[PDB]
């Protein structure tokens, strides 16, 4: 999925914030990756996405 | 003349009060009450605190 550079550290296992609470959730015990990069070129288009 | 039975019984009775107020102590831990570090703090760390 795609977030803004603000929100990050959002998804992460029992971290506070609204992405986290109201769109994607972590277990608290989680064992896993998360892997985020910028996606300026490639999902913002001039008029805007 | 009764001192072998009252020093029994006080014995019990500050084991009994030493086991009592250990719980007050911190042990190096942000707060000593168990719902505040499972509510006010997050899950990765609160579980090893």
């Amino acid at each position: 999925f795609v977030i803004r550079g603000d929100e990050v550290r959002q998804i992460a296992p029992g971290q506070t914030g609204n992405i986290a609470d109201y769109n994607y959730k972590l277990p608290d015990d989680f064992t896993g990756c998360v892997i985020a990069w910028n996606s300026n070129k490639l999902d913002s288009k001039v008029s805007g996405n | 003349a009764l001192g072998k039975l009252q020093d029994v019984v006080n014995h019990n009775a500050q084991a009994l009060n030493t086991l009592v107020k250990q719980l007050s102590s911190k042990f190096g831990a942000i707060s000593s009450v168990l719902n505040d570090i499972f509510s006010r703090l997050d899950p990765p760390e609160a579980e090893v605190q």
